[PDB]
């Protein structure tokens, strides 16, 4: 009875309690259990009638389901607050997530479970803290709620509450003798999450109740994270607690000025100069025994400006905007370190400004330094790689040369990150295998864009040879797409996507020179995809033939002169000539076809079935399977 | 008025009348809703459990006016 | 034992009289009567327990106390009434204020004075008329009283009966030969106040006893007062008197149409057009010897339109609702005069209406004219000045430029209003000395907000000099707050209140721009409050130094550059270098603290206990007095 | 002390609660504590109606 069950579920979900009771006239208890087990993939997700009765917020519906009738609260559910489709989501968890005080009160009062565990092992208390209702948390905790249970990331409910601005929830939950020293395996000490969105009152509350400042696993103090997040007031409060430790507050002010220098959210450059002036004055306040900033090498991306040793230098660079940006980045590198994630994000933004003022020479170096840091940290760099493809495309479009070392280095890092992406694809079983595959697709597209850029420049000799070496290494990797294509297939294709930015100016696949470098670099020319097509079979499925006549000539003559059997005869029993779909393509293939005796013989014996299992050589069996 | 249909209006017209009554009492025009409730009660033919169940899914003034509007003895 | 009297009242407020009997059981009769003479300062009243118990109306307390020990009921107390406090009050007056026939009828039978004057000289018959209980008024006239009892403003009991709608009180009062034309201090008459409320049965009751219309302190008729507010029905009833000519009925009914155009209670545009048309119809039905309204210039604030010259003009603008609001105000201003109290209030209401519709240009024009008309009348304009600060803050928060000539006009009003408030403070002895001080404080806060608005908004060369000229005039007057802060002190102290409306979003204190603008305008930086704190003293102590350090640095740089002495100690001999909340303020002051041998000499004078008295010139005495 | 006061306060309170006879008996113990019968009896007549007081008047000497 799928229709009756759908009616019952619709009545429960839409709050139609009267029609639900109408559906409850003398029904069989077996069908009632069938209604209870009607998970029935509504909305593409796991849910029972009681789960949606807690979801929508109709107390009368919940009353009719289990105050008077029988239904269990423990079912496989789905929350999807932030994509969190979590199995085992009970009625209490969803109800506390939705903030229904009456429904939660009834559910606890009749005697349902109040400490339910899900796949992410998150109690309804943590969902209530995520929503931030004082009454729900009050009623749960006084009705025997355990606060010690945390997420699969060991994310304590106090940490989740402090991540938002629920100061009442935070203060009550610490009034329930919860310790703020609950260190997650991520590294959070329940106050970093407070110092994320500038929740100043929550930070004050933790400071009052023995905050016990603890460095995370990233090596950053809460004060350092507060400075990095560009929130000044929490920097004040963290600076005014427990251990002052003058070095710590000095580097905190340095970090705060540096973060204000090159962040998109706060760009008060005068405030950057003033905070750095405070840091310098504190460095030079006591007179004797003044601690001095250590010497760092002048990294060429930030220029040869070796920090700011003396306040005279800071006064000199007071009105120097780009020098201030470089000083901010250098202070970020020195204080925040060159290992964590938070050092990467500002750098690109500064280069982004240089990307908009057409001052490409600093932008390329700065962005390349950001990429090198990302690759050293083994982070996800596909977005930055696509950014470099875009900026090279814009550089070539605006009649500007692209330096060979820059494209060589970005090709090296692209190859290395493609290696890492392949490792993630073949190593991550099911948690993020699809995300890794999409990363692989995007990286392949970006690498081909960069190869197009490399071809379309006034390249040197030996650095272009290094480019060819790197591309040959990536071809020797033999990357494959989700559609089983090779890089040759994408290079000769027109269905390969092109990024919506300035890449459309030069990324005009199929491009002649990209294919030229691809096959002259050495590649598997007969890499038939899992769909059965070849590179020639890709190019005969091309609907814009005349507009690229010279490039199409080049790719056909190149494929014919290097492998690319012109009689591939794919698994769909279609010779590449018969898929030409254009008189030009079939004419060129026929003129480029060659007299092959035991290939017309192969065509003769293909449709006319002749046994080949060990009667012909097994290499000829591979030739037949190729046919 | 179906006037004792065999099986069709016993389940279909009863559902229609009861749901019209529900939205009528939801919108505040609950006298026509109570009329629809009485019609659906008569149509279904087994109003025993509903006699309690529909008793506990409405405010007490609705119960008072319903018991005044229920001369089904 | 005044605490016993308070507990007697507390037991009297709940009506428990046997508890009061037990307390009086073991005590001297003369001693307990002294004890129940008056309660202590409880609830803003040191009144007699018998008075306040009768005010609460618990008559059983009155019976048991009076029958047992016949204490004098004239033992007055500091009784609160109608929010305010009116001492000199007797028990039956407070009983008649709340309304309790059985309390008074026994208290008069016990023995009292039927005409005991309060501090406002309010006899018990006045309170009986205020409540409106006819039985009480029947009992006071049973024992006889006076009807010409003078109030603080010489008010008649008919006037209070005209405030409410106790027609039985009105008819019984005039049945006892009471003149309804008993003029009050402000020309008020029972016809005027009946027209203020709108009881048509009362007005016809007055003329049934031959009441005659008369002018008021503003010189207007009761018909005009009915037209001053929006009570239409009273107008036709007084037009039914037919004593007044047709010229009076034109302006009266036009003002009725004018009043209905712009008022909070009534916004009936439909009847507004009717009344103007009926006024026009009677104006133009004369034919020969036709009369017409006079000419008034189109004040730019009142749009740019005249009133009416042709019937077709207002017949055409009947659909133009916004024009009719303007047409309503123009005829109201023209006839009521510029000196009326209520000629200004609808203009503020119409400006308030345009504020909700974000038509700030018309809102400023109307409010400024309402501000100017109120200023000519020498009224207390601290409220509408705050409204200008409120509406200017909303413009800045919504990213809209403020016409700086309007800033000049409101500042010129704000400057001149301070001068009027200063004279009022030195003139008012005790009547509203606290209210004038509160007006003085709120106006000084209002002036600062407008200055902050001027800094935030764009100002041209002519605008900036005009704004600075107004600040120049005020700072030469040297406003002095209740605690003794100057204007510079007020703009630095973060404890300076900001209005709870949108002024919190824009003007926040301390403000660097306000502090800089004040100093170079010509403010004195060496100002010292009554407590002794200098301008430098207030800034150095500061709660959130890191949070808005740009404001703190700019103020400190601006203040010291103005010429404040960095050693100018307060009455507690605490330096500006001292009283530092955070070491940031110590560093910022010290890095600008230029050292002089004179101030170190001055420091050595007080530190060494040198006898500076009667041994050094007076000019250097004050220099030592700084330290 | 206050126990004599409480029977007086709760005795008249129970009259407001409807227990007039019980309120009389509750307050009766307070009257036996008091040593001034001539002054106290006349005071009780004004608080509550004398027909009710006459019933309370019988409880003291009995």
């Amino acid at each position: 009875m799928e229709g009756l069950a759908g009616y019952v579920y619709k009545a429960a979900s839409e709050g139609k309690v009267l029609t639900l009771a109408a559906l409850l006239l003398n029904r069989s208890e077996s069908d009632i259990r069938y209604l209870l087990g009607y998970v029935s993939q509504q909305g593409g997700q796991r849910s029972t009638p009681l789960i949606i009765a807690a979801r929508n917020g109709h107390a009368k519906v919940v009353r009719l389901l289990l105050e008077h009738y029988r239904v269990q609260t423990q079912q496989t559910g789905t929350v999807r607050f932030d994509g969190y489709v979590i199995d085992g989501a009970t009625a209490l968890w969803c109800a506390a997530g939705a903030g229904h005080f009456e429904v939660v009160k009834l559910l606890v009062s009749h005697g349902a479970n109040v400490n339910h565990t899900t796949v992410t092992n998150s109690t309804p208390l943590r969902a209530a803290c995520f929503d931030g209702r004082l009454d729900i948390v009050k009623y749960l905790v006084e009705n025997n709620a355990n606060i010690s249970i945390a997420n699969k990331y060991d994310n304590t409910c106090l940490m989740i509450a402090a991540y938002k601005g629920h100061t009442d929830v935070v203060r009550y939950l610490l009034e329930q003798r919860a310790d703020p020293n609950a260190k997650a395996h991520c590294g959070a000490t329940a106050l970093h999450f407070a110092a994320e969105a500038g929740h100043i009152d929550i930070v004050k509350e933790l400071i009052k109740w023995r905050a016990a400042i603890v460095v995370n696993g990233h090596g950053m103090t809460p004060l350092k994270v507060a400075a990095e997040s560009c929130k000044a007031d929490v920097v004040e409060l963290l600076l005014s607690h427990a251990d002052c430790d003058r070095r710590s507050r000095i580097e905190a002010l340095e970090l705060l000025g540096a973060s204000f220098a090159n962040d998109r959210e706060n760009y008060d450059i005068i405030k950057t100069y003033h905070y750095l002036y405070l840091a310098m004055l504190e460095r030079f306040q006591d007179g004797d025994n003044i601690l001095e900033k250590e010497v760092l090498p002048p990294i060429h991306a930030y220029g040869n400006r070796t920090e700011c040793r003396n306040p005279q230098e800071l006064e000199s660079i007071r009105q120097d905007r780009d020098a201030l940006h470089m000083e901010g980045l250098i202070v970020r590198e020195r204080i925040l370190g060159a290992d964590n994630i938070d050092v990467s994000h500002p750098i690109i933004y500064r280069g982004a400004v240089y990307a908009d003022n057409m001052e490409f020479e600093q932008c390329i170096k700065l962005w390349l330094h950001a990429l090198h840091l990302r690759q050293k940290g083994n982070r996800n760099t596909h977005k930055d790689l696509l950014r470099f493809a875009q900026v090279f495309s814009q550089m070539i479009h605006l009649n500007e040369t692209v330096k060979a070392p820059d494209i060589e280095c970005v090709l090296r890092c692209s190859v290395l990150e493609i290696e890492q992406s392949m490792n993630r694809v073949k190593n991550i079983s099911d948690a993020d295998v699809h995300n890794a595959m999409d990363n692989y697709e995007c990286n392949l597209y970006t690498f081909l864009y960069l190869v197009c850029i490399s071809t379309k420049t006034q390249c040197s000799e030996e650095d272009q040879c290094k480019i060819n070496k790197q591309i040959y290494n990536l071809i020797h990797l033999d990357p494959r797409t989700r559609e089983g294509f090779t890089l040759l297939h994408l290079a000769v294709n027109s269905n390969t996507p092109v990024d919506d930015f300035h890449t459309n100016d030069v990324c005009s696949f199929p491009n002649a020179l990209v294919t030229k470098l691809l096959l002259d670099c050495g590649a598997e020319v007969n890499a038939v995809d899992n769909e059965g097509n070849s590179a020639l079979h890709i190019i005969v499925q091309y609907n814009r033939p005349i507009s690229d006549f010279l490039t199409l000539h080049s790719i056909i003559i190149s494929l014919v002169e290097a492998g690319a059997h012109t009689d591939m005869t794919n698994k769909q029993n279609k010779t590449p000539l018969d898929k030409s779909t254009t008189g030009v393509s079939e004419i060129l293939l026929k003129t480029q076809m060659k007299m092959s005796l035991k290939c017309l013989a192969a065509r003769a014996v293909r449709a006319n079935d002749i046994n080949y299992q060990d009667q012909i050589p097994r290499t000829l069996e591979e030739f037949v399977g190729f046919h | 008025l179906p006037d004792l249909k065999d099986a069709e209006a016993v389940q279909k017209f009863f559902l229609e009348e009861i749901q019209l009554g529900e939205e009528l009492l939801a919108q505040g025009e609950y006298e026509k809703g109570v009329d629809h409730l009485t019609n659906a009660i008569a149509v279904c033919g087994q109003p025993q459990q509903l006699l309690q169940v529909l008793q506990q899914t409405l405010p007490p003034p609705v119960f008072q006016m319903l018991l005044t509007k229920l001369p089904t003895i």
